């Protein structure tokens, strides 16, 4: 055989094993989530505290693209950065030509086509991240998840990393118990809970929580981080629910 | 462009492509160079599994690079044409910019440099050629003989041989060449050159070529008859 | 096969490590640094008696204040010397001053790792770069194909190096005169050389602040060789 | 095993072996320590000689007046990366009249290292770096690894036996973090930290290397008789 | 047509003593018959005890000084914090200026 | 990456040979035999077609013999497609020389440049060599009538008589036996055909399995003519020598 | 056998990477179907939304390439979108260069030529997709043209693609044996859509809700996709029959 | 990224065969039979329209293609490879001939250009050979009627008549029996239809057979009148009806 | 530069070329040889734009010398003239053309005939019994039209040349400091030392 040694080779069953091996690196990473709300989206991520020596609050992982898009990813951290740098170039180019900020579905395909391009040749390696991203445009809120194969869809809620299954289950309950909708401030709290709940799958090290959000009403449609009173308030809500 | 590193190091610190290029040189027809008191002689074996040859038009083994310098070789013949062309172009370029023809050392150093370059450039293999380069520097009467090889190392020789059975003829030259007293005349130097080839060749028929180079661009090819005289005289003296 | 720019599991570049083996096969080169100058000596090693040994150029001038000796695949050194000379002369053109010995060495060492799939392989030759400058005085540097260079009070490279280096460890002191250093190089060369040392199969050189880099004639080295035997006979 | 031929290949468990082998060169490197208070940040580095006749390989390189690093692994790779960093600090000055944020310096190093881990024919960098700097938001320490991962810390150490110094700093955290407005005391805490990683050898005058940057102290290097103060 | 040059006026003056040197210049900056600034310095400390002024077209003068200051910075990086001598600075500046021989810096320079 | 699939066409064996050149020569050894014989008053080119079918259009065909210019022709042994690439190159190169110097190209210079192109494919570029060996027959006013051969290595040599392709060993011994220096064209024609007759892997030599060309001084005083024989003309020359 | 990893011939004259790309075609486990009316061309494809967390509106394998041309893809979505974006670009460039709307069959040929290159050139892999192009061409009328990873393409009276493609194919073959004509002899596209869904139900032996299907319709001067509500209207009309 | 395959994918094996050309020919062997016969006043080329499904419209798939108004081509082997070769062959007739001399290339020279393209795919970096053999029939003023075969190696040969693909060995034998130098065009069409029936298994009619001729000029197919020295294309694809007419009198 | 003449007689080609090199109001040199030997039986005189002349001559000389070595054979005058014409014909449509006019005098050893080629900077070649470049021709062509005969000896050709130089010294505005005369025949190239 040897079908799995080179990227872009089809195996006899029709698979690209290199892309599938990239997924293993994603599954190995920390948990990250996204929750779509009434007029926005919320992103959250688990940051493992490797040591006391890590400066708290000072190794930020969620990334903004343009002024209205948030991106978070699980897997190889530098690969995610490379993808966001590309996303930023794509958004700048779109804005430059068409004036309006890039629509989220439009932005999703730009990452999609770029990631997919890294499955076409054996001279490149596929991306070692699954990326959850989204924001608010003229058509409302959008949440997307994008995988190493370049595959992406829109989501009500999404999760990836070591705690992906715990978080998926927890997300399904929210979707089922809130058919009418979930508010932004609500979604910030749930996000915190789900990260704390998905931390069971990663529990030698204790962690640092990190949330961000775009909401038409709460952030004016811009991407902002959640800190201070609102973050602690959401941390406390999560602390309550695990006991 | 084709990029591959073909010449690379092996765990023992050898570059096999350079060393295999030397095997190609070993398989080549023998060539010898001997420098006298006042001349340098280049001698070349021509393999004798080939009759119906046309010698008028077949590439001669010794090539003029400039009117005062010659180059012979052992190894791949097609490879040697590439080196000979470059050297000829460099010879004319040197005259154009320095207003003086190349020294034998300079021309040797250039050819050696080309060979070395092909041992650490991507996409190319080394030259399967070693050269003997001989002549006289402008306005100088001291004879010069240099050797190059696929690796790109070059050096000066009182006399030297390359190609197949070169070890046999080097053995001969080593016990027959006195540093203290080099072949005093053209006559003498040509004779020692033919004798050494006769340790290896066959008959000195359509098998030995000889080229004499004297100072001031005085370079002539010897022909069958005159070589035959040397072959004849050498054997009749040898019957002791 | 497997790429030219590959790491071993020990965390070393295969090609760089293999070039180090090629350098061990090379002829011996020794350098010693004193307050009065730096001496550079090499084993010529003619592969046959018919080869005219003064055509073996293994000690080389880079500028008036910098000299260089080599060991390994010596054909690979041509372009390193060419670069070194250009860098030294270019520096003088840009700054109306002598280039520092360390800066020259660093410039040569930048070439080293510019190989891969740029040139196709590392250099198969190590260099001893010796010189003087106003700021740091007399200096000796060992430049490897790894791109690393070390300053040495004394250093040997090539086939006889581990034996020669251990000898230099004992014999070097901070008050060596130039003459003492010349004899040491000759002494240690005769020790590690296969054939018997003489003025034809070994070569000496030095660089002094006053007279710059000089290769010694065969007559001058012959007298030092004769002098070396007399000092050893006398105890 | 079958998947370590080049950087463009993933293993079946999702690992990049060429990157991991590059990481291994750091582990063979001589130890170096970084740590910082709120006012200063210090690099301490153990230098390695070839033998008794040789000089001690420099481990600390200055990037700007307010930033610099220490290295562990392939030295020429650190020279490449430090040169890139000098250029980036310089571009920030000339174009924006702005001292380069230590955090941005981290991001730029991360993205430079990463491109060599995803393309055919290249190779990962074989060196780890500790970046200290004093910028518009105080003192900073960064740890760079050639996987691309850059991390901001109060303190750390990399190289051979770096674990000794790293546990010491992990213990000493609350003390050294508050050595504000005292250069000599923060350095002492750094020298004490590196000492936990020493074996069959101790710190000498031409063996030890220290660098400090802070509120009113440009990034400067101390070697030779200027480190005798701390042995 | 677009004229890439201008004249910002001012004048500079350098004198050398036995153990000192001075470099003076006025602080006025002008275009045509208007004053732009009454205090805009054009004599700069460039490090290593070198002072420099490039008088004429200010944009070109600022660019050159900026480039030389940068040249000093890299001289230190590349040559072990060595001090750039005044004679070596002069020669470096010759290459800075001559590199634009076919689109010159419109300045009279003194160091 | 792609290094995995690289055959490395331009490397040495441990014995110092070029694999791809060796194997190209092995390819050529199964090609229809081509013979060149040079006389004092002209040159003969004769070559055997690879086993013809009766339905092949024999007169509109050219597989073995090609016109490079008015004074130079080649006989091909190997891959036809490869040979046409090199032939057009040679045709252009001859025209460049004429344009530059206002003189027809000397035979060796044309030969050397084609041989140099072949050489390049063995030393750089990572491509396979051209699986072709040529016999060059031509005239110029310096050396008169000339025969050369070149092979995939880019090595070329001059000849009085030579064969390439299949059964060269047998053919070369037969030529070496009956060739004399003072020979005429019509004697050379006879030798060429009689040699193919004895070395062929066929039952017997017929007009339909042959290509034939001469370069004589046969026109009007001190000027040269190339004659690519038509089928009917080969048929006659076969009878006129008593092979049919 | 490195002849199985890149697009070079095997000893039996085969391209295994092309063959394995055909197998990726069915990875999504979706079946598609296309038919022609008098005035229109209809394409239907199954819509399977497994995860509840997905936004069902973003899950689609039908694409609007130009105002007149629609395309359904059978294969993984990354390759599908790669082909869609390219086809959109090619259709736009054609209009700009030649001053008229790119025809369905010409776009099909162009994408087929692009696919052919990947079967011949080694550095490019084939896309694991089959592309069914539909329109009402201004010269040729209702049109279906389909492209595969081999670079093959041809026009169809009707066609189907997917795991249970053969069942649907013979179902349609049998209708055209009986009907004796090249198309669905129907006035409105609504009834041609109804035909398409009906014969999909018979051949697959399964029932569909509004969210189990995906429908594209091409009329003169526009191709458009139906909403769930438009499909529900269509399903209801079939049930009342 | 970028095509890093700059080296040959076709190379000589120790025996001297070029594997990929050999395997390309094997792909041609598997292909459907096609043939050509050369009459005194014309040339015929023919093949089977082997459909993939009865739901396919086999008129939309043209195996016989016009290259110039007096040159046509047919193939056996891989269809998509043939399609791009026809595209490239049409363009090269213009770029490297018509735009230079103001007239269409003669058959042999166009054939020569196609062969060049195919040879390059046998030696250039990072490509496989074309998996087809072509039969190219054409007419030009100075050479008259002609027929050529072009193989994956880039080799071409002129033929009186021949066949390629599936049942070529049998078909070539049947043509040796029937071919003579006095054949009129209609006689060659008749022989072509007979030779082809041997290799076709299923239906044999004007909808399953593709057949074109290089014959007389067709002013009715020119598109315009008024220039009497312009007389129209010699290439004509026979209609479904036209073929059936000749199968009644078979 | 300025004055270059050529006369082809029965058995030789004679080239005469002025010795002056002027810049501004100063004659910088009065012994300049405006000629390069291309091969042993081919000589080229030149005149035109300063710098270009010598640069062009030496470039051609280098190329012909390279050919001679490569083939161990001397190109015919006709072949060399064609090579030189092509280079000038190239040059005239370059970014900065060689502004050089030349005369090529050679003895063809295969034909045993002298040949004189006049080529201007545009690449305009003609073979002539006698030729000149620049203003010189305005006097010498008509003079030679009268006095020249096809079967003249080298000695007769030299006297015919003295007539040309005498006329130019009488009627030309500039002082060109005499000429260097060179003969090309079956025995190669030699210089007349007193003219
Ligand atoms: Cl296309
Ligand atoms: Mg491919």
């Amino acid at each position: 055989t040897g079908y799995d040694l080179s990227n872009s080779v089809f195996s006899p069953d029709g698979r690209n094993f290199q892309v599938e091996y990239a997924v293993k690196a994603v599954e190995n990473g920390t948990t990250s989530i996204g929750i779509k709300c009434n007029d926005g989206v919320v992103f959250a991520v688990e940051k493992l505290i490797t040591s006391k020596l890590l400066v708290p609050q000072k190794n930020v992982k969620i990334q903004v693209v343009d002024r209205h898009i948030g991106c978070v990813y699980s897997g190889l951290i530098p690969d995610g950065r490379h993808l966001v740098n590309r996303g930023r170039e794509e958004a700048a180019s779109f804005k430059k030509l068409y004036k309006t900020p890039i629509p989220i579905p439009a932005f999703a395909d730009r990452l999609g086509q770029y990631v997919q391009a890294h499955t076409l040749y054996n001279s490149v390696r596929p991306f070692g991240v699954s990326t959850i991203f989204g924001g608010v445009d003229k058509n409302g809120a959008h949440l997307y998840m994008l995988e190493p194969s370049g595959s992406y869809w829109g989501y009500k809620g999404a999760a990836t990393g070591k705690g992906r299954q715990s978080a998926k289950a927890e997300l399904e309950k929210l979707v089922d118990h809130h058919p009418e909708g979930l508010s932004a401030r609500e979604a910030v709290k749930q996000a915190a809970k789900i990260i704390y709940l998905a931390h069971e799958d990663n529990k030698e090290k204790d962690f640092e929580l990190e949330i961000s959000w775009c909401s038409l009403s709460e952030t004016n449609g811009l991407h902002k981080f959640v800190k201070g009173d609102l973050l602690q308030e959401a941390i406390d809500f999560a602390q309550k629910e695990i006991n | 462009g084709y990029d591959r590193a073909l010449s690379i190091f092996s765990p023992d610190g050898h570059i096999f492509q350079v060393e295999y290029a030397l095997e190609a040189v070993k398989r080549g027809t023998c060539a010898v160079g001997v420098k006298g008191k006042n001349c340098v002689v280049l001698g070349c074996e021509r393999r004798s599994t080939l009759k119906l040859q046309d010698t008028r038009i077949t590439p001669s083994k010794v090539s003029k690079i400039d009117s005062h310098v010659v180059l012979s070789f052992s190894g791949l013949n097609a490879d040697s044409r590439i080196l000979i062309e470059k050297a000829r172009v460099e010879a004319q370029s040197h005259r154009l910019t320095l207003e003086d023809p190349v020294t034998v050392e300079y021309l040797t150093r250039y050819v050696a440099g080309v060979q070395q370059r092909y041992t650490q450039s991507g996409g190319v293999r080394p030259f399967g050629v070693s050269t003997l380069i001989a002549g006289f520097d402008p306005r100088d009467d001291e004879p010069k003989l240099y050797q190059t090889e696929p690796s790109g190392i070059y050096s000066s020789w009182s006399a030297q041989t390359i190609g197949r059975n070169s070890k046999t003829v080097r053995e001969f030259l080593e016990k027959n060449y006195d540093r203290k007293e080099p072949p005093a005349t053209v006559e003498e130097c040509v004779k020692l050159t033919v004798r050494s080839l006769l340790e290896v060749v066959q008959t000195g028929a359509k098998n030995i070529e000889i080229t004499v180079v004297k100072p001031d661009s005085d370079i002539v090819a010897l022909s069958s008859e005159e070589i035959n005289q040397y072959v004849t005289q050498i054997e009749q003296e040898k019957q002791e | 096969d497997r790429g030219v720019s590959t790491f071993s599991p020990e965390g070393r570049l295969f090609q760089v490590e293999y070039s180090l083996e090629a350098i061990k096969l090379g002829s011996t080169a020794i350098g010693i640094a004193t307050k009065e100058g730096v001496v550079l000596g090499v084993e010529k090693r003619a592969t046959s008696p018919l080869l005219e040994s003064d055509s073996i150029e293994k000690i080389v001038e880079i500028d008036r204040h910098i000299g260089c000796a080599m060991s390994g695949l010596t054909a690979d050194a041509r372009s390193m010397i060419e670069h070194a000379r250009t860098a030294a002369v270019t520096h003088n053109l840009y700054y109306d001053e002598d280039i520092n010995v360390e800066s020259l060495t660093q410039s040569v060492c930048d070439l080293a790792l510019r190989f891969g799939e740029l040139m196709s392989r590392p250099f198969g030759v190590a260099l001893l770069i010796a010189g003087h400058d106003a700021d740091d005085g007399y200096q000796l540097f060992h430049a490897e194909p790894s791109g690393t260079f070390y300053r040495y009070n004394a250093k040997a490279i090539g086939s006889g190096s581990e034996g020669a280096q251990a000898e230099l460890l004992n014999e070097w002191h901070s008050s060596l005169t130039l003459k003492e250093a010349e004899l040491l190089v000759l002494k240690i060369l005769k020790q590690v050389m296969e054939e018997k040392l003489d003025e034809n199969n070994a070569q000496l050189s030095c660089i002094t602040k006053q007279d710059g880099f000089k290769i010694y004639d065969n007559e001058k080295t012959a007298e030092l060789i004769k002098e070396l035997k007399e000092k050893e006979a006398a105890e | 095993n079958n998947y370590d031929g080049d950087t463009v290949t993933f293993s079946p468990t999702g690992r990049l072996f060429q990157v991991e082998y590059a990481l291994e060169a750091i582990k063979q490197g001589s130890v170096t320590v970084g740590l910082r208070s709120n006012t200063h940040a210090v690099l301490v580095a153990l230098k390695r000689n070839a033998d008794e006749l040789s000089s001690y390989q420099k481990k600390i390189i200055k990037c700007d007046e307010h930033m610099g690093l220490s290295l562990a692994g392939l030295a020429p790779d650190a020279r490449v990366l430090s040169n890139y960093l000098r250029q980036q600090c310089n571009y920030s000055s000339l174009v924006f009249n702005r001292k380069l944020a230590v955090e941005r310096a981290g991001h730029l190093l991360c993205d430079k290292a990463q491109k060599n881990t995803q393309s055919y024919g290249g190779r990962p960098y074989g060196v780890g770096l500790l970046i200290i700097g004093y910028d518009k938001s105080g003192a900073h320490l960064l740890e760079f690894q050639p996987s691309g991962n850059v991390t901001e810390l109060y303190g750390t150490a990399i190289g051979a036996r770096s674990q000794g110094a790293k546990t010491y700093l992990e213990r000493t955290l609350d003390t050294f973090i508050k050595i504000d407005g005292n250069p000599d005391e923060l350095i002492k805490a750094g020298v004490e930290a590196i000492s936990q990683s020493l074996r069959d050898e101790s710190l000498t005058v031409d063996n030890l290397s220290i660098a400090i940057v802070g509120k009113d102290t440009p990034f400067t290097i101390y070697d030779g008789e200027a480190v005798a103060k701390y042995i | 047509q677009f004229n890439p040059y201008g004249d910002n006026g001012g004048t500079i003056l350098g004198i050398a003593g036995e153990d000192f040197a001075v470099l003076a210049g006025d602080t006025r900056n002008i275009t045509d018959y208007s004053i732009n600034s009454r205090y805009e310095p054009k004599v700069f400390d460039c490090g290593d005890n070198i002072v420099m002024s490039a008088n004429g077209f200010a944009a070109d003068g600022d660019a050159l000084v900026k480039r030389f200051k940068n040249s000093v910075k890299w001289y230190h990086f590349d040559h072990n914090d060595k001090k750039l001598s005044i004679n070596s600075a002069a020669r470096n500046i010759q290459h800075l200026l001559y590199g634009k021989r076919f689109f010159p810096y419109y300045v009279h320079t003194i160091i | 990456g792609s290094r995995r699939y690289d055959s490395r066409t331009t490397i040495f064996s441990p014995e110092g040979r070029l694999y791809q050149v060796e194997y190209a020569l092995e390819s050529i050894s199964h090609a229809g035999t081509a013979i060149g014989i040079m006389a004092s008053d002209g040159i003969v080119l004769a070559a055997e077609r690879k086993v013809t079918s009766t339905l092949l259009e024999q007169d509109t065909s050219t597989e073995k013999l090609y016109k490079l210019n008015d004074k130079i022709a080649v006989a091909v042994a190997g891959l036809t497609a490869d040979a046409e690439i090199l032939i057009n190159t040679a045709r252009i190169h001859a025209q460049n020389y004429l344009k530059t110097y206002n003189e027809d190209i000397p035979v060796e210079i044309l030969v050397r440049r084609l041989s140099d192109i072949k050489q390049g494919y063995t030393q750089h570029g990572g491509l396979r060599p051209f699986g072709v060996s040529f016999i060059y027959a031509g005239y110029d006013d310096r050396y008169g009538y000339q025969l050369y051969t070149s092979n995939p290595s880019g090595n070329y040599t001059g000849w009085k008589a030579i064969s390439v392709g299949a059964n060269t060993s047998a053919a070369q011994t037969l030529l070496q036996m009956d060739y004399k220096d003072d020979m005429k064209v019509d004697d050379a024609i006879e030798l060429a055909l009689k040699t193919l007759s004895k070395t062929t892997d066929s039952s017997a030599l017929t007009y339909d399995r042959l290509e034939f060309a001469t370069i004589r001084k046969g026109a009007n005083d001190g000027e040269v003519y190339q004659k690519i024989f038509k089928p009917q003309e080969i048929k006659d020359i076969l009878v006129k020598t008593g092979i049919t | 056998g490195y002849d199985r990893h890149i697009t070079i011939f095997s000893p039996e004259g085969r391209l295994y990477q092309v063959e394995y790309a055909f197998k990726a075609t069915n990875q999504t486990n979706i079946n598609s179907l296309a038919v022609r009316g008098k005035d229109c061309t209809v394409v239907i494809s199954q819509k399977k939304v497994p995860d509840k967390l997905l936004d069902p509106t973003t899950v689609s394998y039908i694409f609007c390439i130009s105002r007149t041309i629609g395309m359904v893809v059978n294969g993984p979505i990354p390759d599908a979108r790669n082909a869609a974006l390219r086809a959109k670009a090619e259709a736009a460039e054609f209009r700009y260069k030649y001053g008229y709307d790119m025809p369905c069959d010409v776009l099909a040929k162009r994408m087929a030529n692009l696919s052919q290159i990947y079967t011949q050139r080694a550095y490019m892999r084939p896309l694991g997709v089959i592309l069914t192009f539909v329109s009402v061409d201004e010269e040729l009328g209702p049109s279906i043209y389909k492209t595969d990873p081999a670079g093959y393409y041809v026009g169809y009276k009707a066609t189907a693609t997917g795991p249970k493609q053969q069942e649907i194919t013979t179902n349609l073959e049998n209708h055209f044996k009986k009907s004796k004509i090249d198309h669905i002899n129907e006035e409105s596209w609504e009834k041609v859509v109804e035909f398409a869904i009906t014969h999909m139900i018979d051949a697959l032996g399964t029932e569909f809700s509004k969210n189990d299907l995906e429908v594209g319709v091409a009329t003169k001067d526009k191709f458009f996709t139906l909403s769930a509500e438009n499909i529900e209207e269509r399903l209801v009309a079939i049930a009342e029959q | 990224m970028t095509d890093r395959y700059s080296f040959s994918l076709t190379t000589f094996s120790p025996s001297g065969k070029l594997g990929q050309i050999d395997y390309a020919l094997t792909a041609v062997k598997q292909g459907v039979t096609s043939l050509g016969i050369k009459a005194t006043n014309g040339v015929v080329i023919a093949t089977e329209k082997k459909s993939s499904s009865p739901l396919a419209m086999s008129e939309t798939l043209s195996k016989v293609s016009l290259l110039t108004p007096d040159i046509g081509a047919v193939y056996s082997g891989m269809g998509p490879d043939y399609r791009v070769l026809v595209d490239k062959s049409r363009k090269v007739a213009h770029t490297s001939y018509k735009r230079i001399y103001g007239e269409y290339p003669p058959t042999k020279l166009l054939v020569s250009e196609v062969a060049k393209i195919m040879q390059e795919a046998t030696q250039s970096g990072g490509v496989r050979p074309f998996g087809v053999s072509l039969l190219i029939a054409g007419h030009d003023e100075f050479n008259g009627f002609s027929l050529y075969q072009v193989d994956p190696s880039g080799s071409y040969f002129p033929w009186k008549a021949t066949a390629i693909g599936k049942g070529s060995v049998a078909a070539k034998t049947f043509l040796e029996k029937r071919w003579n130098d006095e054949l009129e065009l209609e006689d060659a069409i008749h022989i072509a239809l007979l030779t082809l029936k041997e290799s076709v298994e299923g239906e044999f009619n004007g909808d399953t057979i593709e057949l074109a001729i290089i014959g007389d000029e067709n002013p009715d197919l020119l598109g315009y009148t008024g220039i009497p020295t312009d007389k129209g294309p010699r290439f004509r694809k026979l209609t479904s009806q036209e073929i059936n007419d000749r199968l009644e009198a078979l | 530069m300025d004055i270059i003449l050529g006369i082809r007689v029965q058995d030789s080609v004679i080239l005469a070329s002025s010795k002056a090199v002027t810049r501004g109001i100063s004659v910088l040199k009065d012994s300049d040889d405006k000629t390069r030997q291309l091969s042993p039986h081919t000589l080229m005189s030149f005149a035109g734009e300063a710098g270009d002349t010598v640069q062009f001559a030496e470039y051609i000389q280098a190329n012909i010398q390279l050919y001679s070595i490569r083939e161990d054979y001397e190109l015919s005058p006709q072949a060399v003239s064609s090579f030189v014409r092509q280079e000038l014909a190239k040059s005239i449509r370059s970014r900065r053309p060689y502004q050089v006019n030349v005369l090529i005098g050679g003895y063809d050893k295969k034909k045993n005939k002298p040949e004189l080629y006049q080529i201007d900077y545009l690449g305009t070649k003609v073979e002539l019994p006698y030729g000149a470049h620049g203003y010189s021709g305005f006097y010498t062509f008509s003079l030679l039209d009268h006095h020249y005969r096809p079967d003249m000896t080298t000695e007769e050709g030299l006297d015919l040349l003295k007539l040309c130089v005498q006329e130019l010294e009488k009627r030309m505005p500039m002082d060109f400091k005499g000429v260097i005369v060179k003969i090309v025949d079956k025995d190669g190239i030699r210089q007349v030392d007193d003219f």
